[PDB]
């Protein structure tokens, strides 16, 4: 979930 | 008779899901379809010749090149089946259709973001590669307009992008067009009345409610009425003349709602709250 702005 | 399909994505359980849902905008009824075989988030979907395609994504372990397909028959109780896989694993790719073929561009394989785009013909069940984009991009939507393909914004692994690229079938090469005013990754994209709308996303510090529209006839961008809430990793599709922004992540919560942009009123209306809560799901439109 390390996509910019994605949920933790 | 067009309905909305929402597939996969990242669920309230905080993991990828396999839920497939249909939303009928006339009756405002939701219903479940058969679940996809592998749970996938960061996933793309398209409809083509009354078949639904679920493309790539991320199952919580790997980025995927595999592809699932569902025949949208009128007798219900159907089964997803696996078809030819992409040449390259892509989470957070953009996908669209042009003629008899799916086009899929950009994305992330777990190591690199892709410059490459590739296309699929269901009659030969094979994927083939096309020109590389100038900038590698994930989170960049793909829209075909008047035979030309556009790949808008995204994330190259360092910067969120406002740049926009177009694919010229005469040359098979990508070139830049006028960039957007805001840089966005994970925004929804769709073509409506000769305009490419980009809804929401994330600009590197804020989840966005804002919307801009690219006038293809004048290579220029203008500001459109803002959405009712910020939505990141939001799918967007058009249906009987109105633009739909589908679920997403508002920066704090996963959303179960769909808001509809009606150009007659030039504003956004939440039209349903009863979907599954999710983001980076695949969305597409079916006729029934
Ligand atoms: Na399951």
């Amino acid at each position: 979930g390390q996509a910019p702005g994605a949920p933790p | 008779n067009e309905v909305l399909l929402v597939v996969g994505g990242f669920g309230s359980q905080q993991s990828p899901i396999d839920v497939v849902e249909k939303y009928d905008p006339k009756t405002q009824e939701w219903s479940f379809l058969p679940s996809i075989t592998r749970k996938r988030r960061y996933v793309a979907s398209v409809s083509l010749h009354d078949r639904i395609y679920v493309i790539g994504g991320y199952d919580g372990r790997s980025r995927l090149s595999s592809v699932e397909c569902l025949d949208y028959t009128a007798d219900e109780d159907g089964v997803w089946y696996s078809v030819a896989p992409m040449n390259v694993r892509r989470g957070l790719a953009g996908a669209t259709t042009l003629g008899d073929m799916i086009y899929v561009s950009g994305g992330f394989d777990g190591s690199r973001r892709h410059t490459s785009m590739e296309r699929y013909d269901p009659n030969i069940d094979q994927w083939s590669m096309l020109g590389d984009m100038q900038t590698a991009r994930e989170g960049a939507g793909l829209v075909v307009a008047s035979g030309v393909i556009y790949c808008l914004g995204g994330y190259d692994g360092l910067n969120i992008l406002n740049s926009v690229e177009k694919y010229d079938p005469h040359t098979g090469h990508w070139t830049n067009v006028t960039p957007m005013a805001t840089k966005r990754s994970g925004a929804g994209v769709a073509l409506l009345n000769d305009h490419i709308y980009v809804v929401g996303g994330f600009d590197g510090t804020a989840h966005l409610s804002s919307v801009e529209a690219y006038n293809i006839r004048t290579d220029s961008w203008t500001t459109v009425t803002s959405m009712t809430t910020p939505r990141c990793y939001v799918g967007a599709t058009v249906l009987r003349g109105r633009l739909y922004a589908i679920a997403g992540y508002d920066g704090n919560s996963l959303l179960s709602s769909i808001e509809c942009y009606d150009p007659i009123i030039d504003s956004w209306e939440v039209v349903t709250s009863m979907g599954t809560q999710r983001c980076d799901a695949g969305v597409c439109v079916l006729r029934e």
